[PDB]
């Protein structure tokens, strides 16, 4: 994984922008401020807390490597996403409406771009009484 | 179109078979009625009188269940592609090893053998058939999903273990004592309280409110003691049913309340949003950084959802209350300090 | 005055008949007692001994109910103008097609026919009367409003479906097993456990705590097994009664709590206020705009009331709590920001 | 001293008699045991065998209760000065007309007459004594305070009226139907289901899980129908006991919770404080104004206490919550407006 | 090492014996099964038929329990050093006087004597053994810890004392009355309702849903009265079981909720922290002052923990709510006043 | 309905006072400020939300036309008003006191003018033990 | 009751200090401010609300006369005071400790003067195991 | 106990630093401010409340003597500490992990110095599957 570890080291160098070796809240916030995201202090706090496991308050290079190495496609993660989709299942028949899903994504939580939600809708077979099998979405977003 | 339609029919049949809801319950009730009628017919065939008509009517059910169950097994195997993990020969074989599926096929071949041996009519064969008839009960058994009934009963029993145990112990004591006293009071006058085993049988049946009537106290002192201990021990022996029933009702109430105020909405929305963001992001370095951030957001939402798995209780409400209180406290103390600095 | 008085008597009679409360319940209890006495008298007439006195006393009840029920139907038809939607010939006809009203008139004509045929005394006629006597039970049936008893029972059963099903399945298993074992233990010693059907009958009666006593185990091993399985299966068979009773008590409690903290007052007051405002408004253009605003306010209050139809629960309290918390949070953060700007 | 001591003994005896708590309950339990033993002895005397020993032993109890109860009545009359409203001849007479006290004296004279007639031994006299023996049950009756048992039972029954009625109706239907079907199935084969009255008796006893065993179905179809309807109707007939028991448990839980979080402390303290202030105040005009203010404060505290009579519920907690929320809202909006004015 | 290992084995054995959890429950269940089998074997030996095989099999159990229990007593005495307060001869003697331990040794010597006398076989000896057999029940008795079952039952009964008493009184009244009426209705027609004692026995058995069937009403009026009073009194007599079962379920629910939201964490952490601070502190005067402060902090944390012993309820939540509300109120009023001063 | 649609168009022109074609919060508030009502921002927000069904944030002419076309006399609306009146029904006998109703309207909610409440009282037969059949009020205010 | 009504009229004249005939919050507050009590606005609001029954917001002379005419010794009031005392009854035996009562009055609610609480204690027979029969206090403060 | 009472008197003199004889919040706070602890007003309030039992608001010399005389080793105190340790007992087998205990002490409550928690860990036998018998800690800290 020499290519992968080299990419991870380059990414860490871009993140910290210095030779300190520890990722602080200020630098992580600036990384996205360069893109005009305006991160919150609590947002950066949970960003740092999710990589490190010792509670030092900074993201060390081995911790970031451990975070990146693990694969998103996991049984626990797949079940969590499946139940997240089932949250909006009607009659327990495993069907979620396309338009209802669009409205839910647009209004609740971090609003998705209209075009992006449209691609979500088109990424699978949306016809068939207006319902889309959420498990197809789970399979599409669990393939890594 | 056609293959997508085929996929659809298979999904629908998979839900009606394995994940019933609504009409699927009506089909499962039909199958349950068929199995229960088979059991009733077998029991009736046990009776020498009705063994003639019952045998013929039951034979029909053999084939009826046979044909119906073979068709259902064929549909289940052909279906189960809803997840697509069982498609293809290897996937169908993987599905066929499901404990309930292997049980179903075993019951199927047992029914086939019963019909074939009824055709042949051997002595040992027919005895084996009188014995193999109960297997259709595995169809009644497969009915439940992963033994949900057993798990629920065990959960409620374990939660109330101390009360069931306390109650049962006290009741046992009551029984032993009452049996003994009546026995002393009636060991000679009554010929049915001859031994303490007889008195224990009378007490068991008496306190359990069965009251066969084979043994009943005759002496009036015996009847008085029986009445008093009947009131006590009857309360104690009926206790476990009340404890378990009340526990079931309370657990149902709790589950309903938790369902009404479940916390799935916001974590789910955030999770799906960031998951799609990462799927889309999967200058170049800026896009890669955004992809990493979106994957991290997906993982955080997954962690929050796993946390929300825990059913809501007084803990969660009081936790959020205290959190809000501490935020307002710190913020308003900061405002007071700031206004003070302004005064300075 | 006189016609307004007539209107009043009709309204009062309509409430005492269709919407009983207080004394109307005493009248309905009187009618229920009359119907129940008729049923008891019919049952007694079934007995060959008392069929002589019971027949005459019941004949009296025929006419008693007949005259009383004809009078009540006349009052109900003459009444029901409380809503004024049933006034006039067409309105009375519309009322008469109410399912309960058509049932009542059918029972009425059936009673008339019973009396007339008792007068004539034909053989087939009298047999038809022995059969038509039960109809007065429809009077007992009409008693309930839109089958409220059935709806409540079904609601509570459905809410506790899993527990009733789990419990019943486990109990059935217990029964079958205990019946079988005793049968094995007693198939030969006892002549009453000759077939497995007999053992199943004994187990049913035993676990259900009926305990007729026609079949009871005699062998001591049989009695020991019967005692153990009696304790288990008795708990299981008594379970459904406890589950349903507890569920009823919890639902009553919930209902009472919701009634005490119902949210009807403020939406109702606002609704009536804006409704009257619109009724009054129904310069000219300014008055028309005010009328539109008042009608919109009425519609908004109607929507809020429809929302309040949903019974109060943890959802509503936590919702209002969180709303208040967010308002205070945003407002006080704004105050801090403003004070900061002042500092700048 | 001596008269104050006398006052004390009278107060203590009044509490142990009329307002038992702790040891007074042990004395009342002793009296209850004496009365219950008298009832048991009378019942035994009913039996021709034991009427000899039982009569003599019961005679002793007559005098025992007589002497004990006469002493207790003397103490109660001599006592009851705790409130001092019954002191003096007129006060004692006022006390003696208390319904329970008049009942007690009537039972007392009845017991005296029973003893005197047992001494004389007249035929009509002795028959009157066999009839007057039950009166000691009024001692059991007086036991409860103002029929608290009846009031509690009625309250819980009324609260659950719909469920008891629904359940009972459904159960009655079940019974009638099952009785009838078995009757049809067994009207000829079984000689005990000869009339529908017999079938109704069998169904009543069967569903009520009494199961005497005098009538039991013999035909196997009859036994199958009896088993199914037994399961249904048994659940229904046992329902009212479960509903009422659960309602009792829930009401006890609610009373305990309300007792733990009762609101009596602050209103009581304020009430007593202002009451004493007014008692003390009862320049001169300033003192009179202060007296009026203190009497008004006493009346306000009385009104608040009368309000607090209402048991605490979700209503009170949500009311105080909303009040606090509105106070903080208005105050902090005012602070924001003030700071804004400062900015201007 | 070796002695530390010995200490460990002793601690582990002490927990599995006196403080069972998990597998220790399996060992205790094994011992309970052994004792229960001994009781069953003794009861069977009571029967003249099985007294031959049962006697020999039970003799084996005598020694089996004997050897097992002697070993267990030896282990318990050798163990119990977990606390180290029972180490040494004096500590072992102190442990041996524990009521359960003295009971256990008494049962042990009784079993030894039973075996020895069975060896000798004296007449009076063997009668004493038939009497001394029950002692193994003390092993069943010792099972529970400090009579937890009795304490729980008494607590729940006392909490629901009024309802049990109300219900029982009403039920008793029902019984007496129904017995009497049937007796009047059937004193002559039925030979089994000859005396009122017989009617009382029938009513007791009837309402308690035992229904032996020895006495059943024959007259149809008697059957009607029996049915009505059966419905009433059956509800009343089954009431106590439902009340107690529901109370048990509610108490379990409450205990579970309190466990989930127990307040032990922060007081415990503070207590341990300050305790270690004091243990460490046990210039010189500054260190002594710090030691005093740390000991005071330990005592304060102990007091707060003793306060937290009280189970959480509505009281604690409302208390903390009101405290928070008053703090915010005073602080924000102070902020408004301060800002006002700034305006001045 | 040419007269009705013409009236609706004139009303919309008066409401918006411009050719934008969309009704904003500010203009709707000014409409009543001209009459000195002093509307609240949330009041105007719910005013706009009740006409439009797309969530755009403004009242379009077709949306206002749809709002106006529907008739107040509806089964659901009649039931809602009936239960609103029943809120203050005593003993479940369908009677509400005249004076109690007057006090409730005066104090709770948007206070009614004393004369207006008097007309409410007189609009039906108020005598007869001081109770007024609320269903008569429902019939009077459901006739359109 | 000419003497009583004359006293009431003089008291009302002192209270209002003017010929307006209505008692306002400000004047009622000033009445006690003259004695340095520093009344609260809510205190004065409930003071006014307790005399009048029409909600006008002021105490009219007939309303004050009605308030004064009624006698403190009432069955309802006696029961309320009795239960207020029973609040601190232990074991349900109708006994309240003297020292516990003193502490409760001193700390909870409007603090009583130490001498005044001492007179409360001495107003009845306080000895006898340190308990005082609260019903004696009720009889003493219900005699008018 | 002449040595002990002399030590207590010297300690009280150091605490109050004056001849007033009463310990006030300000002086008690200054005692620790000399060591730079920065006590809180509520902290000092509960400090004073725990010694005196009359509620005067100050710590008298006899009250401090009563506080100091009592021995920490008490049955109630031992049970309280035992249950405090059991708070973190898993499976009801009377075992608490060393590392979990370290984390709990470090994070929750008044943070302990890392070295001090290390000594806590070493003060008893910590090996044996990583669990430490809390009752050993109770015996060590109940010996006085
Ligand atoms: C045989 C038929 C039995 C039918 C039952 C017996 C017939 C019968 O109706 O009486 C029961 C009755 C009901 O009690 P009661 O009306 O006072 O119960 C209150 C009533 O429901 C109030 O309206 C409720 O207030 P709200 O509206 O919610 O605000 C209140 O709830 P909450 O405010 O506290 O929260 C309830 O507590 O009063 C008796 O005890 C007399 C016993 C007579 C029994 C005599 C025989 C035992
Ligand atoms: C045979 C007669 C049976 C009658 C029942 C048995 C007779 C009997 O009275 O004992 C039961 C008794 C009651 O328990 P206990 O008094 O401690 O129950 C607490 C008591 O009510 C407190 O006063 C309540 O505090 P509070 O005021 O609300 O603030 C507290 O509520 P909460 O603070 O926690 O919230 C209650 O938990 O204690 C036993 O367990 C001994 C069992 C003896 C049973 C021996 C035989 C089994």
């Amino acid at each position: 994984t020499e290519e992968q570890i080299a990419e991870f080291k380059e990414a860490f160098s871009l993140f910290d922008k210095d030779g300190d070796g520890t990722i602080t809240t200020k630098e992580l916030g600036t990384v996205m401020r360069s893109l005009g995201q305006n991160p919150t202090e609590a947002e950066l706090q949970d960003m740092i807390n999710e990589v490190d496991a010792d509670g030092n308050g900074t993201i060390d290079f081995p911790e970031f490597l451990t975070m990146m190495a693990r694969k998103m496609k996991d049984t626990d993660s797949e079940e969590e996403i499946r139940e997240a989709f089932r949250v909006f299942d009607k009659d327990g028949n495993g069907y979620i409406s396309a338009a209802e899903l669009r409205h839910v994504m647009t209004n609740l939580g971090e609003k998705l771009t209209d075009e992006e939600v449209d691609e979500m809708i088109r990424e699978a077979d949306i016809d068939g009484d207006g319902q889309v099998n959420y498990e197809e979405f789970v399979q599409m977003m669990t393939a890594k | 179109r056609r293959n997508v339609k085929y996929r659809r029919v298979q999904n629908y049949l998979y839900n009606v078979l394995e994940r019933p809801r609504g009409w699927a319950f009506i089909y499962h009730a039909f199958v349950f009625l068929l199995v229960f009628g088979c059991l009733i017919l077998s029991v009736f065939s046990t009776i020498p009188e009705h063994t003639k008509l019952a045998s013929s009517c039951l034979l029909i059910l053999e084939f009826v269940m046979i044909v119906v169950f073979g068709l259902e097994f064929i549909i289940r195997i052909w279906s189960a592609g809803c997840c697509c993990r069982y498609r293809g020969w290897q996937g169908r074989l993987r599905f066929a090893r499901k404990p309930f599926c292997v049980i179903d096929t075993i019951v199927l071949i047992a029914s086939i053998a019963v019909v074939s041996a009824k055709t042949q009519g051997n002595i040992f064969a027919t005895s084996a058939l009188r014995s193999l008839r109960f297997l259709q009960i595995l169809r009644m058994v497969r009915m439940d999903r992963r033994g949900g009934t057993w798990k629920l009963l065990g959960s409620v029993v374990y939660a109330h273990s101390k009360e069931l145990i306390t109650a049962w112990y006290i009741g046992f004591l009551v029984l032993i004592f009452s049996s003994f006293l009546v026995y002393l009071v009636e060991k000679d006058a009554n010929k049915e309280f001859s031994t303490y085993a007889d008195a224990l049988w009378w007490g068991t049946i008496t306190l359990t409110t069965i009251g066969y009537g084979d043994k009943t106290p005759l002496t009036w002192l015996g009847r008085l003691l029986s009445a008093g201990f009947a009131l006590l021990g009857i309360s104690f022996f009926a206790l476990p049913a009340g404890i378990l029933g009340s526990g079931f009702a309370l657990k149902v109430q709790e589950q309903h309340r938790q369902k009404h105020f479940e916390k799935r909405r916001n974590p789910a929305a955030n999770l799906i949003q960031c998951v799609w963001r990462s799927y889309a992001a999967d200058t170049p370095p800026l896009k890669t950084v955004i992809r990493a951030i979106r994957i991290m957001k997906f993982h955080v939402a997954k962690r929050k959802f796993k946390e929300t798995l825990r059913p809501y209780d007084v803990k969660d409400v009081i936790e959020q209350y205290s959190a809000g209180h501490l935020d307002m406290l710190c913020r308003i103390k900061s405002l007071q300090t700031r206004v003070d600095q302004i005064l300075g």
